[PDB]
């Protein structure tokens, strides 16, 4: 799940 | 602690009435579907190699036979049989896996985590064996666990099932405002009986996670209808449940 | 219980939403190339309305605080019923009609026109319709949309004990923001729960087609959209 | 159509 994980942290 | 007005009184009357007299105790009939030996015999599973048909038989038995209690249970109902046809069905199709489900729980055992209906006991590896991808068998037995840990004396347990039944929602619905409305009237009779709680060994927003429960009781009447199509020739053994997932 | 703001809910619901609500018509969408495609164009609005969930989630008291991988499961397994709802408010200021977050208005005949009409049909008759019977503030909603987000029942779950902790507690936040600002009737508390069930059943039919345009559909998906779905 | 269904809820 590449996108997702970025968005969460960011 | 509150009041169960003249006409919420006899509601819950002709619920069990029909309830009673159908389902409930249908649990102890399981036995005349030529059960198989290890069910009586509990303290062990199918034999590694065994047939696995003389299960299955069964299973598709008692399923068929379930759906038609909670349909006698529906005809013993005034508003229900006041319903067209075409809605019964739809109701019918959309409810009747849900119910049963409701109606099951109550065999349920916390403990052994293991449905005891009567003198059978099953398990969660027949359903696997009889077929049913792991998953599913996983997410189903949570539910239970879930339902049964809220402890819901009998009416309580009724009530849910006539809610899971009057959804206006289901496809085929054609007189959505009565539905709908039979739907805002159980509802809220139901409401009545959480706050009259005697004994709070349960929760405070019992109805509120009821709800979670009757959503997730529509995700299961999906995942199960593709769960008997998915196994070879199943669907066709009980003709009666194929129509209710049609 | 204090602990759940719903001041901190609402601003979450206010952060949100669009500063710019301006609204433009779809074609009857005949044709995957119309730069107003019915279908195509809800993949376009809920790619966009996928990101800003991920903030709206954030922005919901204690979200953060969750273990990253429960932070994605609870919106891997949500994200669906979240969009829905907040689409389905949003459009109870028109009738007959679905306003999308990509600033295009969706009306009923353009629906059936392009197929799927039966599920616009039960989005206005189950949500929307029943929302505007009702009067459902966007503080109501996202009480709504954050208790969907605390579904402790998920597969996988580090601790569904924990994450059923806040589902309580917003319970506690709701039924008392509804008996307080809503003292006329009781039960308002409840009647906005009523509408969960048909949320997720709404939620599945939805899925099945945004299956379907996947497998079979020229129609163009794209990334964030994308990613959520995979289920067989 | 749906046969069996409707054969059912028929009557008693
Ligand atoms: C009403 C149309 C129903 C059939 C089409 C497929 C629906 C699934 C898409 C999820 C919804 C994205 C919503 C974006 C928004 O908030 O504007």
């Amino acid at each position: 799940h590449k996108i997702l994980h970025r968005l969460l942290q960011e | 602690p509150v009041q169960l007005s003249k006409e919420q009184e006899e509601l819950i009357r002709t619920l069990l009435g029909a309830h009673t007299r159908h389902m409930g105790t249908m649990f102890e009939q399981f036995v005349q579907f030529r059960p198989p030996a290890h069910l009586f015999i509990h303290h062990q599973p199918l034999p590694t190699l065994a047939p696995v048909l003389p299960l299955v038989t069964h299973f598709a038995d008692i399923n068929t036979f379930m759906v038609l209690q909670v349909i006698k249970f529906t005809k013993d109902l005034p508003v229900f049989r006041s319903l067209p046809i075409e809605d019964q069905i739809s109701l019918l199709k959309g409810a009747a896996v849900e119910i049963c489900h409701i109606v099951l729980n109550t065999t349920f055992c916390l403990q052994t985590q293991n449905f005891l209906c009567g003198p059978l006991r099953y398990t969660i590896e027949d359903g696997a064996r009889v077929g049913f991808q792991v998953e599913f068998l996983e997410l189903l037995f949570h539910f239970h666990g879930t339902l049964r840990k809220l402890q819901l004396q009998e009416p309580e347990y009724v009530l849910l099932a006539a809610m899971a039944l009057f959804s206006p929602d289901r496809p085929g619905v054609t007189q959505r405002d009565e539905i709908d409305q039979l739907q805002e009237e159980m509802a809220l009779t139901l409401q009545s009986y959480i706050k009259g709680q005697q004994r709070r060994p349960r929760d405070r927003f019992l109805y509120a996670k009821l709800l979670g429960l009757l959503a997730e009781l529509r995700s299961i009447n999906e995942a199960y209808g593709y769960q008997i199509q998915h196994i070879q020739g199943l669907s066709a053994m009980m003709p009666l449940l194929q129509e209710i997932c049609s | 219980n204090e602990d759940m703001p719903v001041e901190r809910i609402l601003e979450a619901e206010l952060a949100v939403e669009p500063k710019t609500e301006t609204y433009v018509e779809a074609n009857m969408g005949l044709n995957p190339s119309s730069p107003n495609d019915p279908v195509t164009n809800i993949c376009q609005a809920a790619d966009k309305q996928l990101f800003t969930l991920v903030e709206w989630a954030k922005r919901i008291p204690h979200f953060s605080e969750l273990p990253l991988d429960d932070q994605v499961i609870l919106l891997r397994a949500g994200w669906n019923e979240l969009l829905i709802a907040s689409f389905s408010h949003r459009s109870i200021a028109v009738k007959d009609g679905i306003l999308l977050a990509t600033g295009l208005h969706v009306h009923r005949n353009s629906a059936h026109s392009a197929g799927v009409g039966a599920i616009f049909d039960r989005v206005l008759t189950e949500l929307v319709s029943k929302m505007r019977d009702m009067q459902m503030d966007k503080t109501e909603l996202g009480c709504l949309r954050a208790i969907v987000l605390f579904n402790p029942d998920s597969k996988g779950l580090s601790n569904p004990a924990e994450v059923e902790a806040l589902r309580e507690k917003v319970y506690a936040s709701l039924e008392a923001y509804c008996k307080h600002k809503y003292p006329e009737q009781p039960g308002r508390f409840a009647k906005l729960l009523l509408r969960l069930p048909a949320l997720r059943s709404i939620g599945l039919k939805c899925l099945e087609h945004l299956f379907f345009f996947k497998l079979i559909g020229d129609t163009p998906i794209d990334t964030f959209l994308m990613e959520m779905l995979e289920a067989p």
